[PDB]
């Protein structure tokens, strides 16, 4: 029961299969996407003592994870480093397929200790966390990831002007954080800027202020500083989407192909920006909204640990129902047209 | 490891009525079918009645049916034989059996008692 | 080549696979559901002293599993805790993503030493081990299972009435044992009346019966300290598919299956806010007709060979992905090309 | 973008997938295959010295895996024991699901130490190593494999001709070397016979004459002596005693095949795991001889194949792979009957009567 | 270790046959090609005739070719040269080598007996 939303003239409709839509043109499986678009983009607040509100302890219920296969540049990127009073270590081992979320502008690293009630971490507004093309509900201990959901969508005839050319480089900075209490109300963040100096945190601090705070300062020592689809739900929509994904398959030309003469696990993405429409981008966003209450369900009652096979029931679901049998000419079920 | 030890025996005239009782204690629970066995001088030791511990099903012999009742108390780890209608053939010594079902390591079974005179005089 | 069946007007017909049959109306994956049902509702003995004689070791064979997405209510379960004389285990531990069957009744559990000749235990009747939606062929350590076998089906036009409604509380009590010389022939099993105490195990025992002797010995036995084990023994003195082939069928199915979406809606379709991972399942009964749930079990027992078969060629862990090949058989079947506006292959008819 | 071939009366000619021909007559799941060709049939090189030049060590790049479901049978196969010098491992322990390569001739066992730069051994050719129905691209710790490529093909539904049927048990020996700064130009090799005895071994050396070479040194090489270990050097004067069209130096005519056996054709009380034949009784051999013209057609597509199967394995996140049949089943259906198909048009080739 | 040793050979007349004799022990299985060569004094040494040990192919030479005969017993570890029709040109002395494949870390190859002289006398 995953929502699903069709593209056709540059605009968003949910598609509806009981009214059997006969608009939407499947050639082939190359149409079918799924793309995971960050939280951060509707407007919630991104800094580390606001975003970790966010996140609790739970103990009883297994993880689960999807997959996608194109995303977003992420401005704000967490990671986590958190263990028990005793020295016991709180969140799980990062199993090996996981790997950091690519394209992060800043990285937030929160180290200390604090009380952890359950097992794993899990998010309190039902939202995933993204590791690099595979969406996970639990927090894994030393990789980066960025706060999001998935949207499923069908390709335009597959023009490949979309998530593959951009109608219409990358550093990465590191800011260091400790942490005291972790995952309760009680808890205090001080910035690191050289070992032996700190920086107390405020709620209005922005990431760009706390990199002038190093060179404005210049036994550890503690400083304090005074400075269809309608997005109308959410407070704030992106007018711009600037994506990443995976590279097509007929790019590769020359020997690089070998995987001994190859390009590392960062150098596979491709790049763009999608900013000339409006309506469409702020639609994907509320389709990815309204998609989570299905997607958490149906990972749910499945026993499977990793899932990549959501499209492909689809594709059988759409073709065992248009032409599921003994139709007629006629017949309006299977969409045909006899001249 | 149940003690079985009856009381009530004694002279009594022909065509009386009587109560026979045996008691236990130590174990009790454990035990499944207590009964009741006669023996005259002279001769083998026959059936007279048999009650299971849950009231299951009572028994008796027929030349003892419809004179012999076999009741029990439950709550006083004891069991009654209200008799009526007594004749002269029944003058012998009384027992009571304890058979009872898992028993220790010693394995066993089936406890008596040293028994109990009931003459009667006609 | 494994079976399926059709229900049509509850009757139960195993569909020939050749016969390309225009009756069954297919409209989506959602009339595709596999079902386990347990070996104790075809009459077989459940108490351990027999039920572990149908189980051996084997090494040299690789162990495989299949998911099956609905099941049906155990009245007995197992949970083995095996050690070898050395004091080196003998079952493999379960993997991350096995659990213990959902719903039992009495768990019997046992606990001991013995040989272990090979490296895994298989069932000698070529039957599954059933865990939480996992049908596997190896016993694992410490989880509770109970041996059945599993069929594949077709629901008529999902109207809700399988599976989803029960036309017409939860309580599993622990019974412990202790065994010696497991997997041998000569072997003993003792009730574990309690921590000093044991009464030793024959055939004939129910578990009703024995749930009695741990009353009368607790509140009689007086548990003298004379210390040590003793032993107690009960006195010795009294104290189109046809059914047919199997000697008894369960008139009645009482199942559980994983939750139908929709339904919660409040706040716990969050993870974090969600039921825990036993409170997620439904419950039903379909005692209303006995031709087609007998059906059903033998339909279970006929397929079981084709998929062990299968098991074998495959080199898949897990497998997840029967139902959507038969799907595309299905579709490549029927709308394969070329199919004539007017003959059996192709089931478009004019008007 | 993986290209499959179609066999139309013994004639193989890369599927039109681009022309879009609809005059294969695909009706089931069971007319998919895929076969893991080895590159020994194409004429390589294939003694040690010269065959380890292919692999090299690499840093930065995560491994993947595909199934294969028939195959061929190898001549030679390695089998690697590389240590670092200080005692480190340098190749990964093998995974679960992991297993030897099946139907070996000779397995030529490697042992010693050996600078290891990187983290995961590679095929430098960019072709694959096959474990058991189960492609790789890297190396692992102490399983037999052999070197080879892998095809996929729709094939003829008449009687099952090809890898279930004859057109018209095994031994494998060990040989042991012993090898010194592996993975570079200055590697030494050393055939061993026993513990304190070793030749050394040059690239012309074939394996009938090892094993020869062998016979002669226990006949009256004085292994019973307590000199210690000593290197025999063999005589420098002796010699040791659209329609796809094949551009290989050369290609084997013949095809020995192996494949899981089908599941209708066991009939015996032998489906019980229990009762049942071991991991390695599963299989069922064959030979293909009749035609050659095919054959070599199959060598040629699937030395074509590896360029987009590897491309599309960067792109994927999963560790093992066992969809892309099912995923070209439903491609090749969604573009045929996919939408509103006329039928007067050529595109859904339906006959009217 | 293939310790050769030359026999058979003495004083003889022309026109005549001699059997020349080469033997070895110690390995015999390492040998690869035994042969033979032969000294007049004042003359290098010229190839006679040769055979391999799995008497895979026989040479001679061309002025003895038709005249001399090269064999072997394989399970005597023997190797003869039975040779007819001698010329006072073949006086001379006639070595047997025999040289082998392998070799151990001495690597010195292509063994070499001490000759036994033969005279041909007309
Ligand atoms: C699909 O099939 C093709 C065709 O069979 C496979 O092709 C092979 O690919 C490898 C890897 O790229 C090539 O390796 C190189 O070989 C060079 C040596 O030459 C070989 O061919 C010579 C013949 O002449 C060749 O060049 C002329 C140029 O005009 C061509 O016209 C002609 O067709 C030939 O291609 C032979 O005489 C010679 O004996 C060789 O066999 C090497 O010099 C070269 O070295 C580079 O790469 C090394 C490895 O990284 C590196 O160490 C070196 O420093 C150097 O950089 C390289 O090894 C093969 O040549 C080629 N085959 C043939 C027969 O040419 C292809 O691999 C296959 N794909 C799969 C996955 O199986
Ligand atoms: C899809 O889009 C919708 C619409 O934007 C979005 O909805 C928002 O997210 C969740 C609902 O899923 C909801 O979360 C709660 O927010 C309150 C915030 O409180 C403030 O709310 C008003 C917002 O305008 C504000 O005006 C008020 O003054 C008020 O202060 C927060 O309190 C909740 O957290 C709880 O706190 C209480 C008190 O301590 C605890 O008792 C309790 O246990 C919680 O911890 C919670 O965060 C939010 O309000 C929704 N916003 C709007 C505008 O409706 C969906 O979340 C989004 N879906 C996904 C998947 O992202
Ligand atoms: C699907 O449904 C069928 C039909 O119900 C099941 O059939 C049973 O299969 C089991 C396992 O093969 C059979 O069990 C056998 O019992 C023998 C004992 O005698 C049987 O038959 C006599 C009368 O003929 C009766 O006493 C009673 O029915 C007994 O069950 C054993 O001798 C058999 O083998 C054992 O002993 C030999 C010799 O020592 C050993 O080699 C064996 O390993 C083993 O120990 C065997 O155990 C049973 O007879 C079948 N019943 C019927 C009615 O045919 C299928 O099992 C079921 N398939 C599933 C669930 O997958």
């Amino acid at each position: 029961s995953i929502p699903l939303g069709v593209i056709h003239n540059s605009t968003l409709q949910v598609s509806d299969v009981d009214k059997l839509v006969c608009r939407d043109k499947l050639s082939s499986t190359n149409q079918l996407r799924s793309v995971g678009l960050n939280l951060e983009g509707n407007g919630v607040a991104t800094d580390v003592p606001s975003a970790t509100k966010r996140w609790g302890f739970r103990s009883g219920v297994p993880p689960k994870v999807v997959n996608y296969e194109a995303g977003e540049w992420a401005e704000n990127c967490y990671n986590l480093e958190i263990k028990k009073p005793d020295g016991s270590e709180c969140l799980p081992a990062a199993p090996d397929g996981i790997r950091g979320f690519p394209r992060c502008r800043y990285v937030h690293k929160v180290s200390g200790t604090g009380p952890c009630a359950g097992d794993f971490a899990f998010h309190k507004e039902g939202a995933f966390f993204l590791y690099d093309r595979l969406a996970s509900t639990v927090i894994y201990r030393g990789t980066t990831f960025a706060e999001g959901v998935v949207a499923f969508l069908i390709l335009p005839q597959a023009k490949k002007d979309f998530f593959s050319s951009h109608p219409l480089g990358y550093y990465s900075t590191t800011i260091r954080y400790q942490a005291t209490g972790f995952g309760t109300n009680e808890t205090e963040y001080l910035f690191e800027v050289d070992n032996l100096t700190y920086v107390q945190l405020e709620s209005r601090f922005t990431p760009q202020f706390l990199l002038q705070l190093n060179e404005t300062i210049y036994g550890k020592l503690i400083w304090k500083v005074n400075p269809e689809a309608i997005v109308n739900a959410q407070p704030k929509c992106n007018p711009n989407l600037h994506y990443w994904t995976t590279q097509d398959e007929g790019a590769a030309i020359g020997l690089a192909w070998i995987p001994y003469f190859g390009p590392a696990a960062e150098g596979i993405y491709i790049e763009g920006l999608m900013h000339n429409q409006d309506g469409l981008i702020c639609g994907l966003r509320q389709l990815a909204n309204e998609t989570t209450q299905a997607l958490q369900l149906f990972l749910r009652a499945t026993t499977e640990l990793r899932t990549f096979s959501i499209l492909n029931r689809k594709a059988i679901d759409f073709l065992l129902q248009r032409w599921g049998g003994t139709c007629h000419i006629l017949g309006p079920d299977c969409c045909i047209e006899p001249h | 490891q149940v003690q079985l030890q009856e009381s009530g025996g004694g002279q009594v005239q022909a065509g009386g009525s009587l109560r026979l009782s045996c008691a236990a204690s130590g174990s009790t629970s454990v035990i499944y079918a207590m009964g009741w066995y006669r023996q005259a001088p002279g001769k083998q030791r026959e059936l007279v009645a048999a009650i299971t511990r849950g009231v299951g099903s009572t028994n008796y012999a027929d030349s003892v049916k419809g004179r012999f009742t076999i009741s029990r108390d439950n709550a006083k780890n004891t069991m009654y034989l209200q008799m009526n209608s007594l004749k002269p053939e029944d003058t012998a010594v009384y027992y009571c059996n304890a058979r009872l079902l898992v028993a220790p390591p010693p394995y066993e079974y089936d406890y008596w008692g040293q028994g109990t005179q009931v003459t009667v005089s006609s």
